RNA sequence: UUGACAGACUGAGAGCUCUUUCUUGAUUCUAUGGGUGGUGGUGCAUGGCCGUUCUUAGUUGGUGGAGCGAUUUGUCUGGUUAAUUCCGUUAACGAACGAGACCUCAGCCUGCUAACUAGCUAUGCGGAGGUAUCCCUUCGCGGCCAGCUUCUUAGAGGGACUACGGCCUUUUAGGCCGCGGAAGUUUGAGGCAAUAACAGGUCUGUGAUGCCCUUAGAUGUUCUGGGCCGCACGCGCGCUACACUGAUGUAUUCAACGAGUUUAUAGCCUUGGCCGACAGGCCCGGGUAAUCUUUGAAAUUUCAUCGUGAUGGGGAUAGAUCAUUGCAAUUGUUGGUCUUCAACGAGGAAUUCCUAGUAAGCGCGAGUCAUCAGCUCGCGUUGACUACGUCCCUGCCCUUUGUACACACCG
């Protein structure tokens, strides 16, 4: 199966609450921006990453997703 | 153990001119690399100033280190009758 | 006075050994001088395949070690003095140097 | 004029070869490890102990002794190979030192308990993310058991394990038999890279602050 | 013989010539005892008697002309040949 | 038309015949004696074995002109039978070899190589080519 | 300038490269021309990528094809896999994308491999078994 | 002994010509490369030597 | 106190010992302590290492909650995952190991860097063929100032993240299918691998080791010879077969992982030439290696002979004889030639491995190696059937439940 470990979540979660002004809904440049924004030891993590962040993203535009506290939401 | 009074001369000479002496635990090697007699005889001659501690021993992968002390730099002096003032490389 | 100087750089460390490699070549366009590779010959993977257990007991297990040798050939068209020069560069351990003439 | 394997493989061995040379010699002077660097009719060898002063002697006589026996035994040119003896940073963070610190004291007739806690003590005060000592073997009875004393992070599987993992193992003869002592230290992210792999951890994502 | 014969099969030789010479007029040689259970039978010691040593013990015989070329092992046997008794404990139900 | 562009087959065949028609080639006395290699358990049923085997030989060095008495041992080599073993690759006879390379250099087909082995020569490139010219 | 192009097969090790460039028609491999390729039985399989497309297509353009490794029916494939991606490539570049396009679609709609290296690679083998998968016979008795 | 006969045994070749070079044992010694190390000290002396566990 | 000529003794040019008597000089001999060595016992005294429990997902603190306490919750009803993987529920909140991440190999790059120890292209020359000048086809050699990196090598990087579309699922975690894509089972295969344990193996790997035994007529060491292989019998892993989907004899031509010298006349891999039927021998030489062996297999393809006959299947057994290694080949070391031509006609109860470049067939390299591979570790070549489900058997994980078990049902 494909389940995204604890840490996946945890730094996707954590870069869209920090840097979802920038936050877009393609992976290319989200995985981009993921880059730029953080230290991921390995290539794959980093990916992951981006995928789960990109999902997150798209469920936070159809509305409010637990877990993630933004502050234009709030 | 039987050794040639030339055999003990050489050896000691060696040790004393050197402070150290190697040798590998082959005991029918024909000749010392460094010292033109019998392993054995320079193997058990070691041996047998270990035992009365003028020298230090060391064993590591199939080889022997001795290093001379103070005691057996002065019992060489004295049997080789060098004057006091020759002293071995080491220092 | 100018020759083809073959250098043979050997080394265990992928890393060291590619930055040796930049470093001479970069001392050799300092100086104007032709430069011919570096030339990566394939990768000499010395292989030892042993069983794990010192006795003769349980699952026969086996331990594949490999040492891997990685070698490169480097070509300058200069003379003998200047391509001294340049290898007298510092060099990392694990890294050694041969320099002949063809 | 060997082949590049050959000439390899005997480097290796050489390098073995005087690491267990070097450690029979000087285990109770301290010895952290050795290294072995090649140049143009020059090899030079740095001695890593805890107490440089036993490994020189008065005047360099030990140490003068040391090379004069090594170029002897592996048949070194005259006035081309010469060693160094060196401070090694951090005993505490070399599991090598800690191991002979624990031999030394169980040699003395100290508590294996104390004696563990102890250097767990040290080693985690020396500033390692964690830490782990296991003393084996006929402990106050004529049967064999195992203490396993531990305190901290620690890691057992993966490549990580190769670089923040240092670990050492060590014989003890005593009266009734042999004490087998294992060290076990896992070292810190160290950006210089002088007291830690340059490399962080696999798992670890760090999110820069946002201006 | 080609790649030659070393010193012991010359004295054995030697020693199987002595005997022979020794002999009384009309009667066998004495014995000659060896270990060389590698020595090959040549037509000159057709007629000794050698003892070959087995690992125990030494093997009487006498050479004819039809054992030459051979070897002196082929005819002192190293082992006792064998005698099967009843199968003991664990023989069967493997 | 070249050797290249017809079938070897039967360009070996229609090479053998021409070296059998041409009758420059001194066949030893032992052909019909040997087997052509210590891994065959018969001799060839084909009586111009010989032949067949001295063309097929000019093709190759026609091919490629380096190669040896060892090289065309191991081209015509193949699997041993060990009887209850496992085979392995074994060699062919190198005295045919060595008689047939003797044969053609002496009609001229192949001369020795400078850096070894033997090569093809102008008239042997031109027989072959009419060979297979005429094939058709 | 020369009006050629070069594209490789691929096939376990077995690795084709047709050099193709403006001719009257020719095909040859290693010198040899295709229609005596072995085995025959799998000159369908060669010619195949000429089956689909007709020699008409050929007509204007020779290929020289150069194998090397694996055995005698990965050389094969490799080599249907470069004539058809050498073809398609000099129709790229020489010719219009719209023929360049249909020719490149009757070729994957009979078969996608023409065109797409097949990944699969032998599998190492594991101590305790000759095979990759296969163990050594268990005995318990 | 006397020194026609001790020791007298050549010893060329065979399991009894070579021995480990860090224990002596004749036995599974590694050849390969020259290590001349048994089979047990070779994997003690592993990573010193610069033998790497890739697979 | 050592050594030794000759004779005897001895398996023996072991002065081992005796006869005969020469040489050497405090290095030894004798006795008492103390050592040393031992593949000598003890793995039920131990260290280290390895195997197994156990390939499954499991394991444990701090502070809180419950219980007098052993203990318990955290670590869970449910959904989901290969996963104690996540979504959530929640007297638990925060954490630490294991899993994952990680690292190695393989799979894609006509994009980057660079290749006379790798190649391609065109040109110049030359051979052969075709109309023989010019033109076309195919080969051989040079261009470090012909160009280039598609093919080969190896560094840096890119690439896949279920990204996108349709359905199901709690607006979740996720699952199935599908286009595209080199790749959509965690892309495939490995390395590494937790807590706690076994009186599991190893004292015969170790100058690792306690205790016990022996320590000069030795359980030390060495030499000679034999044995470890001995053959009414039972068992395990395997090799060769029972044949025509074949055997034999031609012709034909496609790999990969790797390994290789002391140069002495020469030692390791060996090219080429000559000799020979083969086995092998001799002579020039190359390679300390992408430079030379390496121009480097078989199964397979093709054409003939064989024709259902234990037959040209099968190659056990045995005779004669010839070479190579080795100091030594007998109890055949191994390798050749001829000859002999056993069971075996597909195998009972039982029982092993295996889901894709996999099974199976085919061969090749390395380890052992002076000479021996039917073995092990790897490599590639041709290349499938079936299933993609279950707990029926054998077992494993979690929960509930019973226990008179705790050496734990072999109770
Ligand atoms: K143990
Ligand atoms: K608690
Ligand atoms: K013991
Ligand atoms: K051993
Ligand atoms: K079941
Ligand atoms: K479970
Ligand atoms: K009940
Ligand atoms: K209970
Ligand atoms: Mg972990
Ligand atoms: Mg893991
Ligand atoms: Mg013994
Ligand atoms: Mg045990
Ligand atoms: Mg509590
Ligand atoms: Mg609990
Ligand atoms: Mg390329
Ligand atoms: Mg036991
Ligand atoms: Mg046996
Ligand atoms: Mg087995
Ligand atoms: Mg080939
Ligand atoms: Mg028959
Ligand atoms: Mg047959
Ligand atoms: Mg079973
Ligand atoms: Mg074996
Ligand atoms: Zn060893």
């Amino acid at each position: 199966g494909r389940v995204r470990t604890k840490t996946v979540k945890k730094s996707s979660r954590q870069v869209i609450e920090r840097y979802y002004s920038k936050m877009t809904l393609d992976f290319h440049t989200n995985k981009k921006i993921l880059e730029e924004v953080a230290i991921i030891p390995s290539k794959r993590l980093r990916n992951k990453i981006a995928g789960f962040s990109t999902h997150l993203m798209k469920r936070i535009q159809k509305g409010p997703v637990r877990g993630i506290s933004l502050k234009l939401q709030e | 153990m039987i050794i040639s009074e030339k055999n003990r001369r050489e050896i000691s000479k060696y040790l004393f001119q050197e402070g150290v002496c190697y040798a590998k635990k082959d005991y029918n090697l024909a000749k010392h690399p460094l010292i033109d007699v019998p392993n054995l005889q320079v193997i058990k001659l070691m041996q047998s100033f270990k035992s009365k501690e003028y020298v230090r021993e060391t064993f590591a992968w199939m080889h022997y280190y001795w290093y001379l002390t103070n005691d057996g730099i002065e019992f060489l002096r004295t049997y080789l009758n060098l004057p006091s003032e020759i002293v071995p490389a080491t220092l | 006075q100018i020759h083809k100087i073959r250098i043979t750089l050997s080394s265990k460390n992928v890393k060291n050994l590619e930055k040796v490699c930049a470093d001479l070549v970069r001392g050799a366009k300092d100086k104007r001088l032709r430069v011919k590779g570096p030339v990566r010959m394939p990768t000499k993977v010395l292989n030892i395949t042993t069983r794990k257990s010192p006795c003769g007991e349980g699952t026969n297990t086996w331990d594949r070690f490999e040492l891997r040798v990685h070698k490169r050939v480097i070509d300058l068209f200069s003379s003998a003095d200047v391509v001294k020069q340049i290898t007298s560069i510092t060099i990392e351990p694990g890294v050694e140097v041969e320099v002949t003439i063809a | 004029q060997i082949s590049k394997k050959r000439k390899f493989v005997a480097d290796g061995v050489f390098f073995a070869e005087l690491n267990e040379v070097l450690t029979r010699e000087l285990a109770e002077d301290g010895y952290s490890g050795v290294e072995v660097r090649v140049t143009p009719v020059r090899t030079e060898i740095i001695i890593r102990a805890t107490r440089t002063q036993n490994v020189l002697g008065e005047k360099g006589r030990r140490i003068r002794e040391l090379t004069s026996v090594v170029q002897k035994r592996f048949k070194f040119k005259e006035n081309s190979v010469e060693l160094y003896a060196e401070k090694v940073n951090n005993r505490g963070l070399c599991a090598v030192a800690q191991a002979e610190s624990l031999r030394y004291k169980l040699l003395g007739g100290l508590a294996v308990r104390r004696a563990c806690y102890g250097v767990l003590r040290f080693i985690m005060e020396s500033g390692a993310k964690g830490c782990e000592v296991i003393v084996s073997g006929k402990l106050r009875a004529q049967r064999a058991k195992s203490m396993k004393f531990k305190d901290g992070y620690m890691i057992s599987s993966g490549q990580p394990v190769k670089e923040y993992i240092d670990s050492a193992v060590r014989h003890i003869l005593m009266r009734q038999g042999v004490l087998g002592i294992k060290v076990k230290i896992m070292l810190d992210w160290d950006p210089k890279g002088k007291q830690g792999p340059t490399t962080p951890l696999p798992d670890l994502v760090t999110i820069h602050s946002p201006k | 013989f080609q790649r030659g014969l070393k010193r012991k099969p010359m004295a054995l030789i030697k020693k199987l010539r002595k005997a022979k010479r020794e002999a009384p007029p009309g009667e066998k040689p004495e014995v000659v005892r060896t270990h060389l259970r590698n020595m090959i039978i040549v037509p000159e010691m057709i007629g000794s008697v050698i003892g070959i040593y087995n690992g125990k013990t030494f093997n009487q015989i006498e050479v004819k002309p039809e054992m030459i070329s051979h070897y002196l092992a082929e005819f002192s046997i190293s082992y006792k040949p064998v005698k099967h008794g009843r199968p003991g404990i664990g023989a069967t139900h493997s | 038309r070249t050797v290249k562009d017809v079938s070897p087959h039967e360009f070996v065949k229609a090479y053998a015949a021409h070296l059998k028609r041409s009758g420059k080639m001194e066949l030893p006395e032992w052909t019909d004696i040997v087997k052509t290699g210590k891994l065959k358990e018969l001799a060839p049923y084909d009586p111009d074995w010989y032949y067949i085997r001295a063309a097929s030989m000019a093709r190759k060095i026609y091919l490629r002109g380096g190669l040896g008495v060892g090289g065309f041992r191991r081209i015509y080599g193949g699997n041993q039978r060990n009887g209850s073993r496992p085979r392995h690759f074994c060699k062919s006879s190198g005295s045919v070899a060595r008689n047939i390379l003797q044969q053609l250099q002496n009609m001229n087909i192949v001369d020795f190589d400078p850096k070894g082995g033997r090569r093809i020569t102008s008239n042997g490139q031109r027989d072959l080519d009419q060979v297979a010219g005429r094939i058709a | 300038a020369v009006e050629s192009v070069q594209c490789f097969g691929r096939k376990k090790t077995a690795v084709a490269v047709t050099h193709c460039k403006r001719g009257r028609g020719l095909i040859k491999i290693n010198g040899v021309p295709i229609e005596l390729v072995q085995p025959e039985i799998l000159r369908y399989k060669a010619f195949e990528p000429i089956l689909l497309l007709g020699r008409h297509r050929f007509a204007g353009v020779d290929m020289r094809i150069r194998v090397k490794g694996g055995g005698h029916t990965s050389q094969i494939y490799a080599i249907r896999q470069s004539i058809a991606k050498a073809l398609v490539a000099f129709y790229q570049k020489y010719v219009d994308e719209q023929q360049k396009k249909e020719i490149k679609d009757i070729l994957v709609r009979y078969d996608r491999t023409l065109l797409v290296a097949d990944p699969r690679r032998c599998e190492p083998k594991k101590f305790g078994g000759r095979g990759a998968r296969a163990r050594f016979q268990k005995s318990y008795r | 002994g006397h020194s026609n006969i001790w020791n007298a045994h050549p010893k060329n070749y065979g399991p009894g010509s070579r021995t480990c070079r860090v224990c002596g044992n004749p036995h599974a010694i590694i050849r390969k490369y020259g290590l001349m190390c048994c089979r047990q000290c070779f994997r003690s002396n592993a990573k010193e030597i610069g033998f790497i566990k890739y697979r």
